[PDB]
This record gives structure tokens, C-alpha cells and sequence, in this order.
RNA sequence: CAUAGUCAAAAGAAGAGUUUGAUUCUGGCUCAGAAGGAACGCUAGCUAUAUGCUUAACACAUGCAAGUCGAACGUUGUUCUAAAAAAAAAAAAAAUUUUUUUUUUUUUAAAAAAAAAAAAAAUUUUUUUUAAGAGUUGAGAACAAAGUGGCGAACGGGUGAGUAAGGCGUGGGAAUCUGCCGAACAGUUCGGGCUAAAUCCCGAAGAAAGCUAGAAAGCGCUGUUUGAUGAGCCUGCGUAGUAUUAGGUAGUUGGUUAGGUAAAGGCUGACCAAGCCGAUGAUGCUUAGCUGGUCUUUUCGGACGAUCAGCCACACCGGGACUGAGACACGGCCCGGACUCCCACGGGGGGCAGCAGUGGGGAAUCUUGGACAAUGGGCGCAAGCCUGAUCCAGCAAUAUUGCGUGAGUGAAGAAGGGCAAUUCCGCUCGUAAAGCUCUUUCGUCGAGUGCGCGAUCAUGACAUGACUCGAGGAAGAAGCCCCGGCUAACUCCGUGCCAGCAGCCGCGGUAAAACGGGGGGGGCAAGUGUUCUUCGGAAUGACUAGGCGUAAAGGGCACGUAGGCGGUUCAUCGGGUUGAAAGUGAA
């Protein structure tokens, strides 16, 4: 995600010795056997590379999963604390409300009796 | 021919403007950029402004 | 089969290629699963060609078993994601070359 | 340190002529702009990229468009030949011989090296014939010549007839399948049949299938777990016009039980109940493929769905199923019908809405081209073979902010044309032309290298191209409309309410700036005018952004259904609302 990471974690590779390493055989029926052996050697390196890519993606996925697992419980703890604060705030508001409600109730009974 | 391989995607970002680059010479070896290649990288990037003059 | 192949862009006598992951029965310029990068077949002003690839996505498709076609094998090898193709171990076809130096700005011989 | 850092995502808002003797308002008609899969007139130099039957989903001559595999399998039907490795450059007409070492058999425990006919030698040698249904004939070549079989012809390509929701856009779901491709785990045993065989078919166990020491631990198949990609099914929301169409439905709506499907389900057989849709527009009629998007426009809207890309439907017109992982299958099969062509007259054959191409219709729309070199696809272990997919050429001012048709100088103010109290070289065409100096872009002609480049390990149709150099001479290249007002631009002659012009107001009746010609001038420019279609101007259907006393327009007046709209405080909740994050919004 940065310049330094791609500077320091890039395999820069050496000159490959596989290029132009063919020799001319004396028999055409022999050369095609080495040609097919080169073709057989290519497929083994491909599946070795396939197994190497499978390891890295799974190792990325498990780290992403544990990161999400950490974030979830941090959010659950914070939300439990917020709920605990708000519940007692509602409780003290509900307890302070009743005295004004009761004092309002008495005068309505008083003013209805005087009209009666 | 030589090539200039660019690592596209959000994980291959060299920064705000493009992706990281390397060469990979025809013989199978790869090197970091020269000053000429670094100038090409600098001069082909997008710029975050309206066109002045 | 899922394949990594090239789709043609650009215009007449001016090619450009896009490395795309497509289903094998799709048209050349049609439906695709993902776009993976670009490739410029023409030589640029620096004397070389240009290529960009999405490394994580090509890793994922190779891990689940996509089959690259015959130029994509060459380009993924030169990018260093695949082993070399079998026929590159043969050495170039040598011979004489017209090595007369040419002035780069005017196209006439120096 | 640094291949760091910069926080951009728009622009776009115009008026004029015409009702009246004159005025203001309402209200239409017309014009100035942008554009097109366009057509026609007149006139035309070049390069490149795009585009090109919008009508008859009318009928088609001719050629090409889907094949591949001898590394799955037999058959017959050609051909020419009778152990291996190493060396041969000098002395007294020459392709095949000379020498050494391993190795197989025969002949007499060491050594040697098929039959018939004629000749010679002491069993062999020279020639021929038949050999090889033959006490194993040893190697090589193509077998395409015909077949069985496997994979692919369900991809790619075309058209928009039908379809108003079984489709499409967007987001989801559970009751399913999935050849080829990736990764595990186990097997690939034995009989029979197709003239002959098998990876073809039948059987038994548990499912099967074998090939290759020419591809021997290399291919293939079968079973079981899984990734990935596709496919079947279901669904919430959104998606024409019409009320001068008000009722529609009878397997119709649900239930039970059976059958069927890979899979939920009235999908349908039997039985039971009378439900279901509808004034929030069912049904009937007309029209239409849908989307990403194209043109236009100070945001909104309107017209369109042509090229390209995603989904769907269709393949002469109707109806079926087989094979297959996948079809109810454009160049596969069966049946019916219309048309059409052969026939030896018994009957067969055909479907260009694949690429070229031809009649027909029309105002109008293209070559019966080259190549698989690049990309993509099928078959093949590969080598390779197919590919009117594609790539590239041909035609057409059909489109695009392109380029060129010269740059200077020149007064004998030439000739000629037009006008003139007939003023100022009389005014003008006019420095305009002719002539002189310079340079050759585009085009023309002649040559040269070409791993310049598209392509690399090699493979170049384009390419008679492009690039570089040379020859030349201003040499080959400017028209279309207009000049009364709207609207930039004026004079002479002919006509005489005639001929005629015209987008609107209007001109023409003997001095026409309006008709036709001479001259002169204005605007665009390889274009420029006429017609058709769309948007704007048009606030001229007004959400943005109008109205109803006298101009078009308040129901004769109420009551009420649906709908729409509608007081205060306190508390609870979290569907709308809102903030963040993730997925998605193809190119
Ligand atoms: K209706
Ligand atoms: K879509
Ligand atoms: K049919
Ligand atoms: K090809
Ligand atoms: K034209
Ligand atoms: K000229
Ligand atoms: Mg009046
Ligand atoms: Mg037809
Ligand atoms: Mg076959
Ligand atoms: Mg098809
Ligand atoms: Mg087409
Ligand atoms: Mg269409
Ligand atoms: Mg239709
Ligand atoms: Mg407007
Ligand atoms: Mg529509
Ligand atoms: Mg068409
Ligand atoms: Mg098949
Ligand atoms: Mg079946
Ligand atoms: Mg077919
Ligand atoms: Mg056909
Ligand atoms: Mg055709
Ligand atoms: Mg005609
Ligand atoms: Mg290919
Ligand atoms: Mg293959
Ligand atoms: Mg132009
Ligand atoms: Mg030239
Ligand atoms: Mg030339
Ligand atoms: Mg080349
Ligand atoms: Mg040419
Ligand atoms: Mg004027
Ligand atoms: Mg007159
Ligand atoms: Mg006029
Ligand atoms: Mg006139
Ligand atoms: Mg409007
Ligand atoms: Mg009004
Ligand atoms: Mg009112
Ligand atoms: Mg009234
Ligand atoms: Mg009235
Ligand atoms: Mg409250
Ligand atoms: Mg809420
Ligand atoms: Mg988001
Ligand atoms: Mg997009």
C-alpha cells in the first residue's frame, strides 16, 4: 500500500538459465521426446505455483477474519456501555416525571369539582 | 523488448497517483527504475488541479 | 473453462489488448468475469512496451485453476507469475542485422 | 526521503416578423440554433478513423460459412527390401566394399558358416519361377480408400416477426443439476454379442475401459469428498396508450391423496369446498423487443433503441420427441401444409432473418476480395488441421475542431466588362491579371535497405503500403446560396396584375433594390442549398415555471364512498428518516 513495502518485499530475480538452453540432438525421434519432457516439466511447476498461491490467500483470509472478530467484540463492549448509561438516564427521568404528573393530576380533579 | 510492469490494484499502489513499477529485462532478470524511467513515471501521472494557462 | 485471455481494443492498425478473465464460451469482446489489466503491443518512446496487471486477482484465478492462453503465458512469465513456456528454451534465430545507426529525431542515418 | 506530497470532476439561461387608425394584454402561425442509418440539385483535391436495405420476417442462381483424432478399434489394398556399434587420406569405371568388437542360430567339443529348372565346382555359387493357409519373413512408407468409435456441430454469426409481463432493469431465495479446468482419497476383475475388432453394446460382482516399455508410471475411465464456472426454478420493487372497453375466470382459487420432474409447485388423474382477479383499472382493443445508451436542452423533460455491448424471442408456416452434462437444436431427425426443382416419372430434394451476390419494392443504402500473420474458438500428447468469428483491403463527400488549392513582388493603373450632373487615374472589376524571385505540404514519377513495427523460439495477408533519397514546376486542385424588412450585402437593361417569385409580411398594372439577364457585392467553404424527421426558441401542458369577473376555462346546488390534507403536552418503540462500515451498481 506504500512505496517502501514494494521496494523491500519485491523479489527482483536473477537472469534465468532456462532461456536458450536447448541443444541439438542427432535423432528427430529423440528430440520430440525431450520436447515432451520439457512440456511435462512445465506443468509440474505450474501446479507447484498453484499450491503456493493457495497458501497465501488462505493466510490472508484467516487474518482478515480474526481482525473482524476483534472489531466486533470491541463494538459490542462499547454498545453495552452506551446502553448501560442511557438506561439509567431514562430511569432518573422517569422518576423525576412522576411528581409533576401527580401535581397536575390533583388540580384537574379540583377544577372539575368546582365546575360540578 | 523490455517491458515496464505496473502493479495495478489497491494493494499495488505506490501512492496517490498510480501503481508501483519495475522492468523485467528480456533475459529474465528485473531491476528498479533508472532516472529516465523515473522521469517517465513522474511525467505520466495524473494531477489534481484544473488546467492553469 | 475459466481462462485468462486478451481482448482487442484501440482502432484499425492501432492495437491494444486487455487481459481479462472470461468464460471459454464467451465472445472475444463480450461477457467477462473480471478485468485484470492492459498490454500495449506497440513500442513506446522509451524503447520498450508497457504492461499492468492485478497481482492479487491473477493469483486468485491461478489458484482456482484458470488456464492462460498462449500469449498470456509469455506475459505472465515475463511478469514472473508463471514458469517459462517450454518453447522459450530454444534460443533466437540469429543472422546479420542492419545495424546502421539512425538519428532518432529525423529518421535519417547518422 | 522521494516511484513521497498537491483533493480537479464541468460547461450550458438571447430574440424577431405578423390581428389595430394607433395602444396594452390574451393567443396562435413563421424565422434565426444544434442534429440524422437520410434523399435530391449544382459543384468537387487528399489522408485517416467511423458508418452504409430504416421499405417485402418478400423469393432466391452460384461458391464458401464445422470439423478433427492412426497415441480408441479392426478390415483390405498398394509398394520395395531378405543383428548391432566404430574406422577407411599413400604406391608398385566406381556404390558400396575392407577391418575390429559384442550378439542370435546352424554345421562338424573346439572350430566354422523352402521347392522346382539350367551350368560349374567339391554341400555351395550364377539366373529365373512359385514362395509365404505359412514348422513365427525380418524392417521401413503412406494406409483416407471406405468404415466403427470419442469430442465438438447447444459456442461463434443473423434478424427483431411475436411478446404489455412467463420478458427486461435492480436486489434476493431454496427445493436442483453441472462435460471440459484445480486439489484429495480408492479401483480399473471376469464372460458374451455386432461377418472382424474395440475406450461400441449386454451381463455378474459395487462402478468401469482400456492404450503405451513406439506415449510404462505417461495418458484415459469409474466411485466418493470438495473449489471454480455455467444452467433450471421461485420471488420483493420498478416498467405503454385507451373507460365512447365494467365485469373476467371454471383447472378457475384453495385442500387431501397418487403420478410425474434432477428440482418447489394444479404440472395433472380422482375426490372435497366455492373460491380467485377487479374502480389502486381485471378483461377487451391498438401499439411495441427490454437495458447500457444516441440527439437536443441551465439542471427537469422530449424523440429514438440505427452501430457496439448485456438479456430475451425466432430460423419457410404449424405440431413432436430422440441423442446428449447441456437443445425440444439456423446450415440434426419425424409428421402435416404452401411454394419450388429434377425424374428413368416409381419418387425423391430444398429452406441465405451466416459472408459475398441476384430479381422485386422503394426517394435511397456496398465486393460473387485476400489471409489464418495477430486475437478468440473446436479437435489433437504433440506435429498440425478447420474458422465469410476476426484482421485487412474494395465501393459510397454518408459523418468527423484535419490538411491543401501557393509565399513575396508587380501601374505599361494594359486589353476587355459595367456604370456615369456623364465630378477626383471620371467611378469600378483592379495588384486583380500578365510578368519576375522563392519553396514544393497533399497528389505524380523513379529507386534503396528492410529481427522499422504490429511477433516472437519461428510464423507478416496488409505491403505495388509506410520510411529514406532523388526528378520537376505554381506546376494537378473553388464552388453553392443570397443582396425590400426579418438578415450582412445595389445598380443598369427586358417584361408590364402577364410571365413569374415566396419561410412570414407580401411584390408584378411603362422608370420593379422583391420577376429574368449584365455588372458589382455579402455569408460559408470541398462544400453549399431544397425536402423529411427530432429537440430548442415555446413559460406553446408551466414539478422547476401558467391559469378560470369581463379574452379559452368554476360543475345549477349540496350530501357522502375511496383518496388527499389536517390541534397541544408527556412517555415507549424503532418501519419511514439519518450517520458510519461492508457487498453491489459489467465493459
Ligand atoms: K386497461
Ligand atoms: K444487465
Ligand atoms: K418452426
Ligand atoms: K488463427
Ligand atoms: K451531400
Ligand atoms: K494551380
Ligand atoms: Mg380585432
Ligand atoms: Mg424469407
Ligand atoms: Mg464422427
Ligand atoms: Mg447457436
Ligand atoms: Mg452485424
Ligand atoms: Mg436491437
Ligand atoms: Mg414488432
Ligand atoms: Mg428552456
Ligand atoms: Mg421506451
Ligand atoms: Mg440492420
Ligand atoms: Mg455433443
Ligand atoms: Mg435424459
Ligand atoms: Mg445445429
Ligand atoms: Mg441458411
Ligand atoms: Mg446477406
Ligand atoms: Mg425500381
Ligand atoms: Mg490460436
Ligand atoms: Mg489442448
Ligand atoms: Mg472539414
Ligand atoms: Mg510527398
Ligand atoms: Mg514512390
Ligand atoms: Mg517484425
Ligand atoms: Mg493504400
Ligand atoms: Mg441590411
Ligand atoms: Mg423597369
Ligand atoms: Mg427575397
Ligand atoms: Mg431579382
Ligand atoms: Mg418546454
Ligand atoms: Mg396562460
Ligand atoms: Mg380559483
Ligand atoms: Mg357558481
Ligand atoms: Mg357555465
Ligand atoms: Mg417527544
Ligand atoms: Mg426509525
Ligand atoms: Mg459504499
Ligand atoms: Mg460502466
Amino acid at each position: 500500500t506504500h512505496h517502501r513495502h514494494h521496494q523491500e518485499t519485491h523479489s527482483f530475480l536473477e537472469p534465468e538459465s532456462y532461456i536458450g538452453s536447448w541443444e541439438a540432438p542427432k535423432d528427430p525421434k529423440d528430440a520430440e521426446r525431450m520436447l515432451a519432457q520439457l512440456r511435462r516439466d512445465y506443468a509440474k511447476k505450474v501446479s507447484l505455483y498453484r499450491k503456493d498461491y493457495v497458501h497465501e490467500i488462505e493466510m490472508l483470509r484467516v487474518e482478515k477474519q480474526r481482525k473482524d472478530e476483534a472489531r466486533l467484540v470491541a463494538e459490542r463492549a462499547a454498545n453495552e456501555e452506551r446502553r448501560r448509561l442511557k438506561a439509567e438516564a431514562a430511569k432518573v427521568r422517569a422518576e423525576e416525571r412522576k411528581i409533576f404528573q401527580d401535581e397536575f393530576r390533583k388540580t384537574l380533579m379540583k377544577e372539575r369539582a368546582e365546575k360540578l | 523488448w523490455k517491458i515496464t510492469v505496473e502493479k495495478l490494484g489497491p494493494q499495488g499502489k505506490r501512492g496517490n497517483g498510480g501503481g508501483w513499477k519495475f522492468v523485467s529485462l528480456p533475459d529474465g532478470s528485473s531491476r528498479p527504475l533508472n532516472e529516465v524511467e523515473k522521469m517517465y513515471v513522474k511525467r505520466e501521472a495524473p494531477r489534481r488541479r484544473r488546467k492553469i494557462l | 473453462v475459466v481462462r485468462l485471455r486478451l481482448s482487442r481494443l484501440g482502432c484499425k492498425n492501432r492495437p491494444f489488448f486487455r487481459v481479462m478473465a472470461t468464460d471459454s464460451r464467451s465472445p472475444r469482446d463480450g461477457k467477462h468475469i473480471e478485468v485484470l489489466g492492459y498490454f500495449n503491443p506497440l513500442p513506446g518512446q522509451d524503447g520498450g512496451k508497457r504492461m499492468g496487471l492485478k497481482f492479487d486477482r491473477i493469483k486468485y484465478w491461478l489458484s482456482v485453476g484458470a488456464q492462460a492462453s498462449d500469449p498470456v503465458q509469455r506475459l505472465l512469465f515475463r511478469s514472473g507469475l508463471l514458469p517459462p513456456p517450454p518453447m522459450v528454451a530454444m534460443g533466437r534465430k540469429g543472422g546479420e542485422r542492419d545495424t546502421r545507426p539512425v538519428d532518432p529525431m529525423t529518421g535519417r542515418f547518422v
